[PDB]
């Protein structure tokens, strides 16, 4: 799994 | 390493020993790396002194509590270390007890003396369609080592032990995702985010006010209708299980990596559970269910709470996909989500920019264990993991 946020 | 340029330089002490293709390798075959084993190691792998294996019975509420505590304090974070997934007990039962689940595959590591839970990895069974082959595999999830045990080589032992436990059951392939680049991705996806409550997202630093744009301007850009527009949209019910199963199976045939779900598996993964999984079907003027959308719930602790929806499987045969996803956003907004997340897999690139999603900074790499096949573009990946 990966946790991403706006770039 | 999070990019294929960083992974170009490295060497892989553990993965070089495993039946996966080499990072440089370009693959034009389809099949196992090594043969099915007719004799399997009967003894668990040796752990460091003072640690021991334990299969976690998640029907025990205190054990389930130990697991989500381990995960909430030590599992995946955003790379800025601002937010960590906040896995609920009920979510974990959904993700970890699908049909065919096995207790030995909920594989824990405990301190011998105190019995404290300090490591975990899980396998769940899944039939997987990969190019022209259907194989029984497992999906590996929730590899977690306690922050104070990190970098002590416990992860490879967890991997070898769950591999052994899966081999004992006659299964020799696995699928798994990771944010890091390892030998060797079968496909690479990007996360995208759609603001629903922009005031909260900018306040909690999840997003930032874009260049020369006011707060008032930002809410206006992301404003959504109060009710969905698609005629006949309603929550999935028990009577919809067969047609949802039919719709999904036919729709997934166009992709190259997909699950093959039984009707019981469709019930488990899609039947709505508040604060876990939402599924809405489109029932038309003829009474026919022609489309459905689904997203699961995974909040994050602000290291309040960040309430996030994750796009799951969306199937269209008579409603335009664009319209279906607009209503998904409207529904998530109604249900109080702050952000709606989706990958660029399946046909999602056809709606991400149109619906004002913004690209994220992470990669989600997909991997097969002991299956050598050509890599594929994100739009041919038709498999979503939790
Ligand atoms: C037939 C059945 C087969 C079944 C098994 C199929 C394979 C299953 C594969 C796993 C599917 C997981 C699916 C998910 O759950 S993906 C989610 C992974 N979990 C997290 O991100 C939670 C937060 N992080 C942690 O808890 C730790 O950092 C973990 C436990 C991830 C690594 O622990 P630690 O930081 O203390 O490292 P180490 O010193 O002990 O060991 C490092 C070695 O392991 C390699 N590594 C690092 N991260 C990952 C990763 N995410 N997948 C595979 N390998 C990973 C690493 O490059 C190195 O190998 P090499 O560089 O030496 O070669
Ligand atoms: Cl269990
Ligand atoms: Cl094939």
């Amino acid at each position: 799994a990966s946790f991403s946020k706006p770039r | 390493a999070k990019t294929m340029e960083e992974a170009s330089k490295r060497s892989y002490q553990f993965w070089d020993t495993q039946p996966v293709p080499k990072l440089g390798e370009v693959v034009n075959t389809h099949g196992p790396v090594e043969p099915d084993k007719d004799n399997i190691r009967q003894e668990p792998y040796t752990l460091p002194q003072g640690f021991t294996w334990d299969a976690l019975d998640l029907g025990d509420r205190g054990v389930l509590k130990e697991l989500y505590t381990l995960l909430n304090e030590n599992y995946v974070e955003d790379d800025d270390n601002m937010f960590r997934f906040d896995y609920s007990p009920e979510f974990l039962l959904w993700a970890l007890r699908p049909p065919g689940w096995l207790p030995q595959w909920h594989c824990g590591v405990r301190v011998v003396s105190s019995r404290k839970l300090v490591g975990f990895i899980s396998a769940i069974p899944a039939n997987i369609h990969i190019y022209d082959t259907e194989k029984k595999m497992v999906e590996i999830n929730f590899l977690c080592v306690h922050k104070k045990l990190r970098s002590k080589r416990v992860a490879p032992v967890l991997i070898r032990e769950i591999t052994r436990r899966v081999h004992l059951e006659g299964i020799f392939q696995a699928v798994y995702t990771a944010g890091v680049v390892l030998p060797k991705p079968v496909g690479t996806c990007r996360y995208w985010h759609r603001s629903l409550n922009p005031r909260k997202l900018i306040e909690v630093k999840f997003s930032h006010l874009s260049r020369n744009m006011t707060m008032q301007r930002t809410m206006k850009l992301y404003r959504l209708p109060e009710t969905p527009k698609t005629a006949g949209l309603r929550p999935m019910e028990t009577k919809d299980i067969p047609v949802v199963h039919q719709l999904l199976t036919r729709y997934l045939k166009q992709f190259h990596l997909t699950p093959v779900m039984s009707q019981e598996e469709v019930e488990h993964w899609f039947y709505p559970q508040e604060n876990i999984i939402d599924t809405f079907v489109v029932e038309n003027a003829n009474g026919e269910v022609t489309d459905f959308l689904s997203f699961y719930t995974l909040p994050s602790t602000i290291m309040k709470s960040l309430k996030a929806a994750y796009s799951f499987y969306n199937v269209h045969t008579q409603t335009p996909l664009l319209d279906l996803m607009s209503d998904a956003l409207v529904l998530a907004k109604m249900k109080g989500f702050d952000v709606f997340n989706a990958l660029d897999l399946m046909e999602n690139k056809t709606f991400l920019e149109k619906l004002k999603f913004g690209i994220g900074d992470g990669n989600l790499q997909y991997y097969l264990y002991n299956w050598k096949c050509p890599s594929m573009g994100a739009e041919k990946v038709g498999l979503v993991l939790q």
